[PDB]
């Protein structure tokens, strides 16, 4: 009966499917974040480098640097919290075993 | 590398990550459209007579080659302020469409020409858009357009019911009802003609003098651009990651025969990260894809420093058929390369381990590497 | 030349539903296998689009461009010939002209004195072309589609936008076989040309060059909204869903 | 993802070895 | 304290600032990208004309 039940419905393994999906979604948003202007005139560094003279080019880069650095910090903090809950579940699993 | 990363003079046994490894490009490739005729910028800058500021003329320039150096190096221009553009990279960068807006104003209203300011001509007959990109060029032309009796062919629009749209041009001469009562005819009490005439004479001082202005309204790189400077094109090579240049698209990566079908109005193919992923040659109508050539991290496996100073090297995620191509002829981010001597090489799912000897005896995992392989310092 | 004929010939103005029409290629970018979303002026689906039919004799009515106009054409033997653009239409202000005459399409923007009842057979559209700022000629746009002999009717969707002094045109050809109504399905538009008009236009009228044929159009009012576009793996639009029609959308 | 510097790493314990653990555990139990 | 003294045109005074572009700036006198210090300028036509 257990083999039949596991072979029938997919709503049982949501616990592991969510572990996969949250990571995929977070990293996907991290990639998407490279397309925003963050207040600049272009989202492509090559363009900001090709255009403008050396002084202003760097100034626009700074706006980009600040925004992307903020995005990285947000992603890292969320990963730290997620890892703690994964380890809490791992300790529970070890005790049950 | 490990000691410098740890910022200490002793290194404990284990695996340590260091600076990432990335293959440098070898040669430069530039591909501009091979049109040759020069753009008649002289026909706009040295044009006989411009139209009035209320009826500024617009000319389209395309299918030609420009030169902005001769414009930036000319000392005649009094003000040259650019928006998201620089004359230094103008004989290089390309242009979707080049439109020359030509008109004449008073010297005091020169500041109003820039986007975002206001005034009697700025809000009435010429406003630039909020996100305007381009560059405006202005200079006095009193000795060219002033007459002793007064120049009266130049007029501006003084009254309108509501402010105009960007680049809007109003030619109507409807009489403005400044008073509350309606009026008609040529003129009436508190019914002014919308245009006001100037009085340019040689005796006027600075600020009130006429300033000949010419403006460009180009847009960039979001369309199949057609016009740019005299930068000469070279040949293209394949399967080697180089810093290519297609119509001002600076970049670096290995280019390979693609299979996507751009529509005739489409020139670029963009990925999730809003970066270019495929390119069409501006000289032949084939389509190619761009991939960043191989890169990855480097980890250094060492035992106790007091025990020995011999080390190994591992590249995460790098198939080491490339590292023979990673010969120290071109530039490489890691300077040290003597370890690629060979026959001390082994491949893992985690990358290629170089400088260590493969055996069959199994043991407890001393230093974890990945995919079940573990290294250990042993006799 | 001008002859002023009769009246507006009753009021055949009715209503019909625009199931899944009113979208064009937003930008000159090739994308594949991505559900991209764009926030700009587009026609919403199921929009209560004004209906007309050239059921005889008929005239061309004057309609606005508040936030611009989507236009569609259900045509046979290419009765469609262009459109009339303007704000005052009395040569006091600049109004734009498009006519696809026998040789080719020509576009001309001047202070035209549009006739009260413009019709073709004859180029009786304006009496005066006093002050001009633009004039363009090309090859004709009457690209008849595949199949030939009109086995399926021709759908030639159109969008005309006036943003910050730029006049943009998009186009598409597709055959249709639905007798009276909007063919059920999806489509988009290829951008054709940007026109530098920079003139304030409020209201439009149509041409209908005149000759045993009938044809009808829709009027869609373009509106600034958000729409989700389902690109396939080839780079052509295969489906679309409104962001602001119903809660499910 | 990998093109922008986002790299994934392989786990130390492969699935075959994890299967060896679980088989050894249940065999030891049942015997 | 190092005193660099020279004479230029009125319109090319703008080029004296670091990071500027022009004939004089590109060919004979550019200040460093991270220049510290400052320039002193004044018309001297009635002294050197
Ligand atoms: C483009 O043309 C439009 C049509 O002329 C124009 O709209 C018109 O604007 C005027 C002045 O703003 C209005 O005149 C009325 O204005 C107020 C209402 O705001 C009334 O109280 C006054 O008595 C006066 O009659 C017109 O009513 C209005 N017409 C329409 C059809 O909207 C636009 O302003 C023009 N666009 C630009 C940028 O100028
Ligand atoms: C369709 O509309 C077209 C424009 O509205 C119109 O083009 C007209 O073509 C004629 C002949 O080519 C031009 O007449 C001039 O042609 C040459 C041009 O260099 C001159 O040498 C001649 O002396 C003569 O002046 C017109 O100028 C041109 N129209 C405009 C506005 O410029 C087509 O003829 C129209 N087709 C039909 C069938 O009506
Ligand atoms: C994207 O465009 C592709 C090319 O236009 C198109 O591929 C084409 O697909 C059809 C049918 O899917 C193929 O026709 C043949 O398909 C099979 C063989 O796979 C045969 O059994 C059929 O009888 C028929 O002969 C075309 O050969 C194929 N052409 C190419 C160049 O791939 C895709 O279908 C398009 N995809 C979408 C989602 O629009
Ligand atoms: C590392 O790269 C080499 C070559 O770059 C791969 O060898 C290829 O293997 C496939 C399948 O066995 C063959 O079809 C190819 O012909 C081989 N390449 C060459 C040049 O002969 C090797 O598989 C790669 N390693 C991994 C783990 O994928
Ligand atoms: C366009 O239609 C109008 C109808 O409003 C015609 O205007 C009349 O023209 C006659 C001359 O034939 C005058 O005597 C009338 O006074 C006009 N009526 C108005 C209200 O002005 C006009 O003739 C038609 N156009 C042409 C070219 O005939
Ligand atoms: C619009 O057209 C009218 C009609 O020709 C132009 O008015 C003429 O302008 C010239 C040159 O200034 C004068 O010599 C004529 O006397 C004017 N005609 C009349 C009846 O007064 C007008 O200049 C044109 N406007 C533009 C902006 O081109
Ligand atoms: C205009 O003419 C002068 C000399 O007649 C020339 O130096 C200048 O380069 C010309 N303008 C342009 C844009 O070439
Ligand atoms: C570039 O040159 C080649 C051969 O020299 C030619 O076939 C091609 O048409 C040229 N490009 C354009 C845009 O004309
Ligand atoms: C390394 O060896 C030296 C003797 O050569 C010893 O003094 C030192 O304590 C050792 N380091 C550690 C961490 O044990
Ligand atoms: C390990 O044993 C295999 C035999 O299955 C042999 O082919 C291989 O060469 C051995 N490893 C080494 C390092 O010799
Ligand atoms: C469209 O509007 C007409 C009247 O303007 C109305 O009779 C009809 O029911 C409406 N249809 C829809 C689908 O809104």
């Amino acid at each position: 009966k257990i083999q039949d039940s596991l072979s029938s419905t997919p709503s049982a393994l949501g616990k592991l499917q969510d572990v996969v999906n949250q990571n995929a979604q977070a990293l996907n948003t991290l990639v998407k974040q490279l397309s925003s202007n963050f207040g600049a005139i272009s989202s492509v560094l090559n363009d900001i480098l090709s255009r403008l003279d050396p002084p202003e080019a760097e100034v626009q880069i700074d706006r980009l640097i600040t925004g992307r650095l903020q995005s990285l910090q947000t992603y890292v903090t969320q990963q730290l919290i997620r890892a703690a809950e994964i380890r809490a579940s791992a300790n529970l699993a070890a005790i049950k075993m | 590398e490990t000691k410098c990363t740890l910022k200490s003079f002793t290194v404990e046994k284990g695996i340590y990550q260091t600076s990432n490894f990335r293959v440098q490009p070898t040669e430069s490739i530039v591909r501009f459209p091979n049109i040759t005729n020069l753009c008649p910028f002289g026909e706009v800058f040295n044009a006989t007579r411009f139209a009035s500021v209320y009826a500024w003329n617009r000319k389209r320039i395309s299918n030609c080659v420009a030169d902005y150096s001769v414009l930036y190096n000319s000392a005649s221009f009094s003000t040259f302020k650019c928006y998201g553009v620089s004359p230094t990279k103008l004989n290089d960068l390309c242009f979707t469409n080049v439109y020359a807006d030509s008109f004449v104003i008073r010297g005091d209203e020169v500041r109003q020409i820039a986007p975002g300011q206001t005034g009697k001509i700025a809000d009435y007959n010429y406003k630039l858009p909020d996100d305007f990109t381009g560059c405006v060029i202005a200079w006095n032309s009193n000795n060219l357009d002033s007459k002793v009796g007064g120049n009266y062919n130049y007029l501006y629009r003084l009254f309108r019911k509501s402010n105009l749209k960007p680049f809007e041009r109003d030619i109507s001469t409807e009489i403005y009802q400044a008073g509350n009562t309606p009026c008609n005819g040529v003129k009436g009490f508190n019914c002014y003609f919308p245009l006001q005439s100037y009085g340019f004479q040689p005796t006027n001082g600075v600020g009130y003098q006429p300033y000949r202005v010419v403006v460009l309204s180009f847009e960039l790189l979001h369309a199949p651009a057609t016009v740019c400077g005299p930068k000469k094109s070279t040949n293209l090579v394949k399967n080697k990651c180089v810093n290519f240049n297609f119509n001002g698209l600076t970049g670096t990566g290995v280019l390979t025969e693609s299979n996507k079908k751009f529509l005739p109005f489409q020139q670029f193919g963009r990925d999730i990260a809003d970066t270019t992923d495929a390119v069409r040659d501006p000289q032949t109508l084939e389509i190619l894809d761009i991939t960043p050539c191989s890169f990855g991290g480097v980890s250094v496996i060492t035992p106790g420093t007091n025990t020995s100073n011999q080390v190994a090297v591992l590249y995460q995620g790098v198939n080491c058929t490339e590292v023979p191509v990673a010969i120290h002829a071109d530039q490489l981010t890691p300077t040290w390369r003597v370890y690629s001597t060979g026959s001390n090489v082994f491949q893992t799912r985690a990358g290629c381990l170089i400088g260590a000897e493969h055996v069959n005896n199994s043991y407890e995992c001393d230093i974890p590497i990945g995919a079940g392989i573990c290294a250990s310092y042993q006799t | 030349q001008c002859v002023n004929l009769t009246t507006r010939t009753q009021l055949p103005s009715a209503y019909t539903n625009s199931f899944t029409r009113g979208v064009y290629y937003p930008d000159k970018v090739f994308r594949s296998s991505v559900l991209h979303s764009t926030q700009d002026l587009f026609l919403p689906f199921f929009s209560n689009v004004t209906w007309f039919h050239a059921i005889k004799r008929f005239d061309n009515p004057v309609l606005p461009f508040n936030d611009g106009v989507y236009f569609a054409s259900t045509e046979k033997s290419n009765i469609i010939r262009g459109w009339i653009f303007g704000t005052t239409l009395d040569s006091k202000t600049q109004s734009l002209l498009i006519v696809n005459n026998a040789t080719n399409a020509v576009i001309k923007v001047c202070e035209f004195q549009f006739c009260n009842d413009p019709f073709l057979g004859e180029f009786r559209v304006y009496s005066s072309a006093n002050n001009c700022t633009f004039e363009y000629v090309s090859q004709p746009f009457l690209m008849d589609l595949e199949g030939k002999q009109g086995n399926f009717k021709n759908l030639r969707e159109f969008v005309f936008k006036n943003i910050d002094g730029y006049f943009k045109i998009y186009s598409k050809h597709t055959p249709i076989n639905l007798v009276r109504d909007l063919p059920q399905g999806f489509s988009a538009l290829e951008p054709l040309v940007d026109l530098p008009i920079g003139i304030n236009i409020t209201r439009f009228q149509t041409l209908y060059r005149s000759y045993a044929g009938a044809a009808a159009y829709y009027v869609g009012y373009l509106q600034p909204r958000t729409f989700l576009l389902k690109y396939n793996e080839n780079g052509t639009i295969t489906d679309a869903v409104d962001c602001a029609l119903d809660p499910l959308s | 993802q990998k093109f922008n510097g986002l790299t994934v790493l392989p786990p130390l314990l492969t699935d075959e070895m994890i299967a060896q653990y679980t088989s050894a555990l249940l065999a030891g139990t049942i015997t």
